[PDB]
């Protein structure tokens, strides 16, 4: 586990990290949108509900 | 005005190229056939010769008895009239047996049975061409990518039907032997489905038949373009770059940002076309057997309004 | 089995299409590598490597045997342009064009770029020369066509730079190659027959104009052409058409 | 008063070959427009397509 | 070579670094005034 | 970031506007002139089509549709939410694949290559102006034109195919359809020919064209040759368009009826329209 | 940003003016056409019902 | 965290930045894009509604 | 602001005043398609 | 000074001061259009 | 540093052009924008 | 075996900056489910 | 078991590293999916549904 | 089985084991499935309709 620091060894870190940027992102987009899919997570009209903006 | 490259302005002739005997039996190539001027105003001049071995024997034999089966069909459909065969020759059609029958062979000559006749000549001549073709790359020490391509397009040829109208219980299901007949089938086979446009591999098989098209256009028009530095032999571009490779990969990069290879584009190539028949096999093997209305599936995989 | 579904709405069909995204990703990955076995890695405008190397990794290296014992060809390899770049870039930021020094068609840059090739001819199957003049070939004649034997060759500029002595064919391929031309020198050059158009009385070269055809490169040998002299010749008439038609 | 019609002229070139473009379409559009009405449609026309939406 | 691909010393990128940070500082502080009117405006929590 | 070989080909020249103003290279993308032209014609389409998806309320890729102006407003100008922003797109989209068109011959010039590129691909082009805007022009409105949707440009097809019936029977189809398959079956054989010979059987040579031309003919008994396939190549997919433009600016304007009763005409020749016997007679 | 003046350090003008006048341009006729193909803010047809010219 | 500014040693900033620049803005419009699509926060409909403009 | 004259230092002005009658032109079409199109401002009929 | 295009400090000051001439006259044609359309059918 | 070759003095000299037109073109759009909001505020 | 060429010394280190940052990012997202937790629970 | 290190002498560790991981992630993926679309195990409307969010 | 040993210098182990690779998930996976699909071994639905959690 202390040895992990050599998968820099392994792997170009120029590559890992535009690899790992766009995983993130693309993770972080996927799950925002499934929240916003939902009637009971889609933050923008629970405050409508809650407001009543409608 | 400006030479394109399209047709040969000047033709050479000599001796007739008989060809490069690596493993080849010499016995079974024949000679060298006539030169067509007209032909070589385009590409090569020389017909022949051509290898018929015991492949060629039994796929050229059952490919006469499946074309000659429905031409004699087709002449007892026209009451013997050879007028009446010229007029009739894109309606004339031998048709599966009837789906009271399903799979089984117990169908009257003229209700199906010269269809499974002719079927058989056509099973067993496609696929002795498909061992041939093998075995033609293989005397010349080649690779077998020919085979494996033309396996692909065998592939939707069986799933239409052999495969399929297995599965689905009836010899009723495969396409007649016609003109106009396997069309109104084609026609027909979506109209049963439910607009086959909504089956996934139908338009992913559009997709590479686009593709394909698209591919061979940019290909041919980019050889067509560096042939001036010698860009048409690309088999000694592969082994020795040479100018007409870098200004073809340096084209495509300035204009798409991606490039390829003088052997990496023939890769692009094979693999474009296959994925036709290939997507083309499991989306009609799929219809009808796991889906029975395309249009109502799409609905439920968005692809379509509620 | 219609309407069978493991989960939700996910059927043979959707495991069907889901197996052909993830095939289709491993293809494209695939197909993108092998095409780049040549041309990299990626130079800086100067020559050495970029920071910058992008998403796909390089492949690993395949052996091409050389059909006439002309050795083992390995790609992705080293590599270097073997020859005198004579370019000077016109600023000191990336991506804005470099300006010749000198005489771009002699010097060998831009639309009239050359590559250094092997310097042997290309072989047909026999081990022979896959190019060589028509009187030299055996039995070759021509079959049909304009043929363009002793008509004099006409320039851009609307003036006569020669007349056609002999041409230079492809064995095994049987088709035209080079017309040979004979200059006022005395001497003879190849034109690429991709560039000539052979009309009922001449040919017309738009490439190059009259006083340019003493600068094509001539061949060490006057029966046999190798892919150097090829490349050289076919790169500089076509790098005419921008730096010979002011 | 050289440089004032020189860069009139630079940018009437500019115009010019802008409309010259543009009144070319023009002509094409209007080319099929009246083969189109020299034609026997409008006495059989198409139902549409799509849907109008 | 983790000494360095594109060619900065140590101290370049500090400098270049420093000058990044200040504009994601400021593009941030815009980001925070303008959430922070819409959330006045119309919260949406 | 260059190839190994590109530093000889960046010169400046071959520019059909401008020369210097926009002559240079943005990463590996060459922008031209009509590069500048190219990125805003398709930035502008793209966003707009964005755009008209929240005026249609989807997210979905799959249901996003931009539609034609009605049948209702001819030929002339449109609201945007109705079809105003089709327009705007179809001009986008035009301005775009023709400074695309542009921009590479300028990156022919550059290299100094020939024009096969950008004269084929005026083909496509050519087809897709046939579509929404040659032929709605001569049918009169332009709610004949497809819709820019994934799956909705697909129901334009269905029904404006089935509105003639079986489109199958349309002559010029049949041409088409025929040089699409070959063009395709000719791909497969061309990639795997060159394939097979840089690629033998196993620690073997690599092949020569001369085992390519022998390979064709002891298969199928002719070789159409390197230079031959690649001219058949080219000359198949603008065959295929081209008989694809043509059955469709006569589709609605020359031919308004059933595509199978044109066959008729060969079936009633009249020397064999009442011999008895056969399908029809 | 009192050192903000380095980024032509990095980058060309004659890359960056172009860029941006594209994305201005750009930018302008996607407002000027958003607010067109919403009803409330359409000053083309606000004029033409405000003096009953329909 | 101190040591943040060995990421420009590996990527270089003019393909950072260039990235950045599309990246910033693409996701502006897409969450911009997102508000007008609902109803709840369309601050073009917001207003035609409060100033009775419909 | 007094300064804007260097602008001709960097881009041709024999190419900038070529194309900017392209983008004036251009524009002034777009605008006219525009207006034209409204039943108010259409004045050809 | 950075002379990328190859004109001098005072040539550019001459070239700047004839196109912004012409600038502010093809403005006040525009300004007489917009006015005369805006007497004739105001858009606001 | 320096990957265009314009010295400090230079980019100074650049940047200060530059910003001018900036503030020019946001000082119109900052009217433009007022005028509007007068004519029909969307808040 | 190593196939980048980085010495050890400089894995340890762009390891070291690498984790640095891992928990920074992941210390930011406990925080938001923290308090995504208390305003609305998904269990 | 005790000579199970020798799988790194066959296969490139660079390869099966990416090879794994891409698995590891399309599998967790499916699995989380696969959860959504059972009503039973849908995280999200259970609490939806126990909360009487709706 | 004393002789089995031999089989692998008939075949390479690289191409051996992504091919028992490939085989064994496309096996397993394709059991799970035909498992889910019916509806007397989905152990999903089993226990919803164990525990009444629809
Ligand atoms: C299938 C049976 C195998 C046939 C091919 C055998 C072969 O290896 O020949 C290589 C062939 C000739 O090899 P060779 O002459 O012996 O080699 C000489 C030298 O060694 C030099 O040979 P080479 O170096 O030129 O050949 C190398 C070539 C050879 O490799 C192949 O042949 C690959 C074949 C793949 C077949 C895929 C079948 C369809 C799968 C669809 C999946 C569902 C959708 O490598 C590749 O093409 C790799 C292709 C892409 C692989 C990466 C894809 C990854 C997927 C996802 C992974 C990550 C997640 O070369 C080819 O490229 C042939 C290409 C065309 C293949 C067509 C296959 C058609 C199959 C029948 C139709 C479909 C059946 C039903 C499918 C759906 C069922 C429901
Ligand atoms: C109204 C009809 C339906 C429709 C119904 C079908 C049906 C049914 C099918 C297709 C299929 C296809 N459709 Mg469809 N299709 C429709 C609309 C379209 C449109 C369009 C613009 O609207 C297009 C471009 C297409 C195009 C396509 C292709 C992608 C695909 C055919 C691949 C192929 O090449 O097979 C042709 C190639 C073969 C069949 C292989 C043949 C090889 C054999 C082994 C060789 C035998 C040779 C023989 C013996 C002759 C020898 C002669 C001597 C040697 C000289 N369809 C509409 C919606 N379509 C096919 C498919 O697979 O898609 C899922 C298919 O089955
Ligand atoms: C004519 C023979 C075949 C052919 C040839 C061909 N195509 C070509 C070329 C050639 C020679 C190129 O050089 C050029 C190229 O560079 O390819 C990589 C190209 C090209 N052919 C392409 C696509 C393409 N070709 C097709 C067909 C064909 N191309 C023919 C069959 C099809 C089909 C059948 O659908 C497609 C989709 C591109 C990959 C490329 C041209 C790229 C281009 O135009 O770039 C500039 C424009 C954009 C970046 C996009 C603009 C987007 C719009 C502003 C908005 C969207 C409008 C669109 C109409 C919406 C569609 C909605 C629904 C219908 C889905
Ligand atoms: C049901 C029908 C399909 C099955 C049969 C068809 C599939 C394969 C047929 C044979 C093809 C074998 C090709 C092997 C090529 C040599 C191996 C190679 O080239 O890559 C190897 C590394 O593979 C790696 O890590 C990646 C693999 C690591 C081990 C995991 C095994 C793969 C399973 C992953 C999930 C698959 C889905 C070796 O790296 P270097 O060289
Ligand atoms: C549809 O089907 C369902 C889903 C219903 C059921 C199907 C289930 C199936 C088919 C399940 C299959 C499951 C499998 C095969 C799971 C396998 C999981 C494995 C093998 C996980 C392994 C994980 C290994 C990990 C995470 C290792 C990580 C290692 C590191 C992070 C350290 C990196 C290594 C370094 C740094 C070595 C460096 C050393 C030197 C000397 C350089
Ligand atoms: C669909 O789901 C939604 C969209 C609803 C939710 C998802 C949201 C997601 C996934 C959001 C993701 C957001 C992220 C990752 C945002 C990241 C933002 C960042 C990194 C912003 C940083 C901005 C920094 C800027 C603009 C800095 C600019 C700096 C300058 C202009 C300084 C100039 C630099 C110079 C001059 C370098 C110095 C040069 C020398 C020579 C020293
Ligand atoms: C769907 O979402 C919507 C569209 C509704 C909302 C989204 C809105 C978004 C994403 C908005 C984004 C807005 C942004 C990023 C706006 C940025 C605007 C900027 C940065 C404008 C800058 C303008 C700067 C100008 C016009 C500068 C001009 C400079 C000059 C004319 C100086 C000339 C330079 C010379 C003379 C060179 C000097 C040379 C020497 C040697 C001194
Ligand atoms: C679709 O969206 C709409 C259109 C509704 C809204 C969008 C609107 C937008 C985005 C509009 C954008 C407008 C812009 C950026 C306009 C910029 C216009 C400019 C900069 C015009 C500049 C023109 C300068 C000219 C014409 C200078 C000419 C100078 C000369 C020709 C020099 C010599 C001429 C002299 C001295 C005049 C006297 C000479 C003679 C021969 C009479
Ligand atoms: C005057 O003319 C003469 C008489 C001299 C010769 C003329 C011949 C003529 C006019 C021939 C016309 C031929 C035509 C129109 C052929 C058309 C063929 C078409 C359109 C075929 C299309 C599809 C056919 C398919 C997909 C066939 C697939 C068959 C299989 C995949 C294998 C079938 C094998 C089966 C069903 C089982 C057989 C097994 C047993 C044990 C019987
Ligand atoms: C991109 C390549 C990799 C893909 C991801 C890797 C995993 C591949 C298998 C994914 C299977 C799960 O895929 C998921 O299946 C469920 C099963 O109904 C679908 O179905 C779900 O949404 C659809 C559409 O709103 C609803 O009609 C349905 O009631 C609901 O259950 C999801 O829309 C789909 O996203
Ligand atoms: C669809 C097809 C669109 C039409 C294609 C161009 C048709 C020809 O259109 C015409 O071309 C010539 C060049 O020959 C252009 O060129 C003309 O104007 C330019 C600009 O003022 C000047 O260089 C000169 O007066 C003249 O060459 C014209 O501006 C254009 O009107
Ligand atoms: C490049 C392919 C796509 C090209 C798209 C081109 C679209 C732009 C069209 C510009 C020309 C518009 O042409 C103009 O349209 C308007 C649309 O109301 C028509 O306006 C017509 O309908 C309106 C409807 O209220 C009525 O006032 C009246 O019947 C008539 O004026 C004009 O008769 C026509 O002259
Ligand atoms: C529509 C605009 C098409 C391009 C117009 C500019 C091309 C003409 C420029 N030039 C210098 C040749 O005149
Ligand atoms: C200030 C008034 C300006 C008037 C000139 C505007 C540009 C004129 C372009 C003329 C083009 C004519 N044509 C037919 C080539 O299109
Ligand atoms: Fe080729």
């Amino acid at each position: 586990m202390s040895k992990f620091y050599k998968i820099w060894m392994i792997f170009d870190p120029r590559r890992v990290f535009v690899a790992q940027g766009v995983f993130l992102f693309l993770l972080a987009v996927m799950i925002h949108l499934i929240l916003l899919s939902t009637p009971s997570y889609n933050w923008l009209e629970i405050s409508a509900a809650k407001y009543n903006r409608v | 005005a400006e030479y394109q490259n399209i047709f040969t302005q000047v033709q050479v002739r000599g001796p007739a190229d008989l060809g490069m005997t690596e493993d080849v039996n010499l016995a079974n190539r024949s000679g060298v056939g006539p030169f067509s001027t007209l032909l070589g105003w385009f590409g090569n001049a020389q017909l022949g010769p051509i290898y018929l071995g015991s492949l060629g024997v039994l796929s050229l034999f059952s490919g006469l008895m499946w074309f000659f089966t429905i031409g004699i069909w087709f002449w007892y459909q026209a009451g013997w009239n050879p007028a009446v065969f010229l007029r009739d020759l894109f309606f004339f059609s031998l048709e599966p047996p009837a789906p009271e029958y399903g799979l089984s062979f117990a169908a009257p000559l003229k209700e199906g049975g010269l269809w499974l006749i002719a079927s058989f000549f056509m099973f067993v001549a496609v696929w002795s061409w498909w061992g041939r073709t093998y075995l033609r790359a293989q005397a010349l020490g080649m690779g077998k990518h020919t085979a494996w391509a033309f396996l692909s397009a065998i592939w939707l040829w069986m799933v239409l039907g052999f495969i399929r109208p297995i599965l689905m219980g009836s010899w009723s299901e495969a396409v007649p032997y016609g003109i106009f007949s396997h069309l109104d089938w084609t026609n027909n086979f979506s109209l049963v489905h439910g607009n086959l446009f909504y089956n996934p591999f139908h338009g992913l098989s559009i997709a590479f038949l686009y593709g394909s098209a698209l591919l061979f256009a940019m290909h041919g028009a980019t050889i067509l373009a560096v042939s001036r530095f010698g860009g048409e032999r690309e088999l000694e571009q592969i082994a020795d770059r040479g100018t007409a490779a870098e200004r073809a990969a340096l084209f495509w990069r300035w204009t798409m940002g991606f490039n390829a290879t003088m052997e990496g584009i023939h890769r692009w190539a094979i693999w474009m076309a296959v994925l036709v028949t290939l997507t083309g096999g499991i989306g009609i093997l799929l219809s009808g057997t796991v889906v029975d209305n395309w249009y109502v599936w799409g609905q439920n995989h968005g692809m379509a309004p509620l | 089995m219609v309407g069978v579904t493991a989960f939700g709405n996910f059927d043979l069909a959707s495991l069907a299409i889901y197996s052909f995204w993830i095939f289709l990703a491993g293809l494209i990955y695939y197909l993108q590598t092998e095409n780049m076995r040549e041309g990299y890695p990626l130079e800086n405008e100067d020559g050495t490597p970029a920071a910058n190397q992008g998403p796909f990794p390089l492949p690993k290296p395949k052996t091409f045997i050389l059909p006439h014992g002309r050795g083992t060809l390995t790609v992705p390899g080293p590599e270097s342009e073997d020859r005198p770049i004579a370019l000077a870039r016109t600023a000191v930021s990336e991506g804005f064009p470099h300006a010749p020094t000198g005489d771009p068609m002699k010097d060998g840059v831009g639309p009239a770029s050359w590559v250094a090739r092997r310097d042997l001819p290309e072989l047909d199957g026999h081990g022979h020369n896959k190019i060589k003049p028509m009187k030299a070939a055996a039995g070759f004649y021509v079959s049909a066509g304009k043929n363009p034997i002793g008509l004099p060759v006409r320039g851009c500029d609307l003036e006569i730079a020669g007349k056609v002595v002999d041409i230079w064919v492809d064995i095994p391929e049987q088709m035209a190659r080079f017309l040979e031309v004979e200059l006022k020198d005395g001497s003879t050059r190849l034109l690429p027959m991709q560039m000539v158009k052979v009309q009922s009385n001449r040919v017309h070269v738009n490439a190059l104009s009259s006083d340019l055809f003493a600068g094509i490169p001539t061949i060490k040998s006057p029966t046999e052409v190798t892919l150097l002299e090829e490349d050289k010749i076919c790169g500089y008439v076509a790098g005419g058409l921008m730096y010979a038609a002011p | 008063t050289n440089l004032r019609l020189w860069v009139a002229f630079q940018m009437m070139k500019g115009a010019g070959w802008a409309g010259g473009v543009f009144f070319g379409t023009l002509l094409l559009i209007g080319f099929f427009r009246v083969v189109g009405r020299m034609l026997p449609i409008d006495e059989n026309p198409a139902p549409a397509p799509n849907i109008t939406g | 070579s983790d000494l360095g691909y594109t060619g900065l010393t140590d101290e370049q990128a500090q400098e270049l670094h420093s000058v990044y940070m200040s504009g994601l500082w400021l593009f941030s502080a815009v980001a925070i005034v303008a959430h922070l009117a819409v959330y006045i405006w119309r919260p949406w929590f | 970031a260059l190839l190994s070989f590109e530093r000889k080909y960046r010169v400046p020249g071959g520019t059909l506007v401008g020369g210097n103003l926009f002559d240079f290279w943005v990463g590996p993308f060459y922008v031209g002139f009509f590069g500048v032209a190219t990125f805003f014609f398709a930035a502008l389409g793209i966003i707009l089509i964005a755009w008209s998806a929240v005026l249609q309320g989807t997210w979905n890729p799959q249901l996003i549709s931009v539609y034609p102006p009605a049948l209702e407003y001819g030929l002339g100008g449109a609201p945007l939410a109705k079809g105003g922003l089709w327009q705007i797109i179809t001009i986008c989209a035009t301005g775009a694949f023709v400074s695309w068109a542009l921009r590479e011959v300028e990156i022919c010039r550059k290299l100094g290559i020939g024009y096969h590129i950008p004269f084929a691909f005026a083909f496509a082009i050519l087809a897709y102006l046939t579509l929404v805007l040659f032929r709605p022009v001569m049918m009169g409105a332009w709610g004949y034109a497809f819709p820019y949707g994934i799956w909705t440009h697909l129901d334009w097809v269905s029904n404006t195919g089935y509105t003639y019936g079986n489109f199958h029977y349309n002559p010029a189809h049949m041409i088409a359809i025929t040089f699409f398959f070959t063009n395709a079956l000719a791909l497969a054989l061309h990639g795997a020919l060159v394939l097979s010979a840089a690629n033998p059987e196993k620690g073997k040579e690599m092949r020569t064209p001369d085992h390519e031309d022998t390979f064709f003919r002891d298969l199928v008994g002719y070789s159409i040759g390197t230079l031959g396939i690649h001219r058949l190549g080219l000359l198949l997919s603008l065959s295929a368009v081209f008989f694809s433009a043509l059955c469709m600016i006569i589709t609605g304007t020359i031919w308004f009826d059933q595509w199978v009763d044109w066959w008729q005409w060969w079936v009633k020749l009249p020397w064999w329209a009442n011999i008895p016997g056969g399908i029809n007679g």
